[PDB]
């Protein structure tokens, strides 16, 4: 699609120039990455788990980190980029990211509905029976 | 009075060799050996490989064949002399297919038309399960740099970058000999490979 | 799975208590929920698709209504209870909204981590290799 | 001076019959007749099918037909008279397939074993295209309500539900004759049925 395997790469690069200076540090020796997280991986929250967990290595571990061993402080950023940027062209190819995409129908629709004042609210009411053989629509998608 | 600890400890792996390597201890007495100690990541069980090794490599590969579906090791050693011993000097990071040098098994190279087939037979180590293949493994992604020579000639060389293990090599026809060698890698990752051993080929 | 049908028609129930109250007033005549959203619905941005027209009705629509038209306020918020309700029997069998749901092994990971303070930092570092070698495997199944 | 609007206009559909009804003008002289206008939901084009109908009611059917894959109609009707007319009475709301009332097209009893099978032929509208049966507009959920009636007896029923179109009855033995009616609907939607014509069976 975008950039597949390259952008992989580019950020275990980010990474080999840290490697050390954590591994280093790190004592005991358990997996925290459970092969459970590979599991709602190979799951549909699948979606969710790798987005929750990008979310959680841009907000919590890098940030504690980068100013935690201020020394590492320039080069977890540098990943923590690599990260970002693969978020993007991620959530770009619909196909692997679409928990993080917002539909344009659901905007041009609730642009059309902001765009109609007083008189938005009756339309959206009567036509909420449509909505509903949508949903159902979507259901027999399963 | 107490046994110095080894300075280092350090993998140099490659498809199924992954031996370690140590650096001795200062003064080193010709009666002190070293002890290979292993660990898989995710089990706090260190498991003595060797007791007493007058090297300064051990080689590990079996014990660690389970390297591409694991996690991960963590080696360590420590020196021996007598009643005492020195510190364990763990392994600084973590051993897992990251740190493998990717190398080739080799390459024949044939003359036809006027151009130059040739193609690249991946690494076939004894201690390496059916089940693991380097293509098992290395499902997708495999790249390769070459480098070819003109002889007679100057040592230089002309670069390309294939996708397979069977490339061509569009020939101008005015040589007297050509020299190939090749360098593995997967795109998807960052390890380092080795420059194969030089295959020449007479074009007369 | 759930209840599938039935929480559909208790739901389009709850509608024809007010179809009218709103079919009256509607004047201009043209789709808003234009069948370009059957068509997000049809899709990968499916999920985000019904649940951005859920969050459109229950906090846009209904709520600029209840109060718009009072007399109607007592049954826009019977409806807008059996969508809330659907919401969750349907963001349940993780097959229709997973996109609503998160990962649990992400909790189990990010609680981990919580309680294993300044050295937590150090194996999150130490693993992404790993977490890695994981977002690939996601990537594989495509 | 400007003649009067229909107080009211409303459908009473049923699987392809979706007439329009609608109430008289007060006072209407018998001159008077009325104009029936059509609109698919999506265009605001207005179509006149009638100039003059001296009826109450106008069968619609023929011009929505698409009811069933369309976002419904909205129909309005209006008086005339020489040269004045009523302003135009639209339907209070929008025509679709939630209008219509699910009726059956008949009930066959046979009498078996000690048991009562019987099979619900589903309506077959002749002004109804092919591409679209019963089964087809409502492919899955389609449940009944069924009413027995024992004679000699009372005018008592026993009540049960089905899922299919096929449904049998636990006979006990000892009665004269059984009549049954059924009531369709589909659970997916609220519309509202109506009971069938009663179709008694003999026992003896």
């Amino acid at each position: 699609c975008d950039n597949f395997p390259q952008m992989l790469r580019d950020l275990r690069d980010a990474f080999s120039r840290v490697k050390t200076f954590f591994q280093t540090k790190d004592e005991v020796d358990n997996l925290l990455l459970k092969e459970s997280l590979l599991e709602d991986f190979k799951g549909y929250l699948g979606c969710q788990a790798l987005s929750e967990m990008i979310q959680f290595y841009l907000e919590e571990v890098m940030p504690q980190a980068e100013n935690q061993d201020p020394e590492a402080k320039d080069h977890v950023n540098s990943l923590g980029e690599n990260l970002k940027t693969l978020r993007l062209r991620l959530r770009r190819c619909h196909r692997f990211l679409p928990c993080e995409n917002k539909s344009k129908a659901v905007e041009q629709i609730k642009n059309a509905f902001n765009k109609l004042q007083e008189k938005g609210i009756y339309k959206a009411m009567s036509e909420f029976d449509i909505f509903i053989n949508y949903i159902e629509a979507y259901m027999t998608i399963k | 009075t107490e046994l110095p600890s080894p300075p280092s400890v350090w993998f140099e792996a490659e498809f199924f060799h992954h031996i370690l390597h140590w650096t001795p201890i200062p003064q080193q007495s010709e009666s002190t050996c070293y002890e290979v100690a292993l660990l898989r990541y995710g089990i706090e069980s260190w498991n003595s490989i060797s007791q007493c090794s007058q090297t300064l490599s051990y080689d590990l590969t079996a014990v660690t064949l389970d390297l591409y579906h694991s996690n991960g090791y963590r080696a360590r050693v420590r020196a021996v002399d007598g009643s005492r011993h020195s510190q364990w000097t763990v392994t600084n990071t973590r051993f897992s297919v990251d740190e493998v040098t990717l190398t080739v098994g080799s390459v024949n190279l044939e003359i036809h038309n006027g151009f130059i087939l040739g193609k690249i037979q991946l690494p076939r180590p004894k201690m390496a399960p059916a089940q693991d293949t380097y293509e098992s493994i290395f499902s997708h992604f495999r790249e390769y740099e070459i480098a070819i020579r003109k002889v007679p000639g100057q040592f230089t060389f002309t670069h390309k970058k294939v996708k397979h293990e069977q490339f061509s090599l569009l020939t101008s026809g005015e040589v007297g000999e050509f020299c190939v060698q090749v360098k593995p890698s997967v795109a998807s990752r960052s390890n380092k490979g080795m420059w194969s051993k030089e295959e020449c080929i007479s074009l007369t």
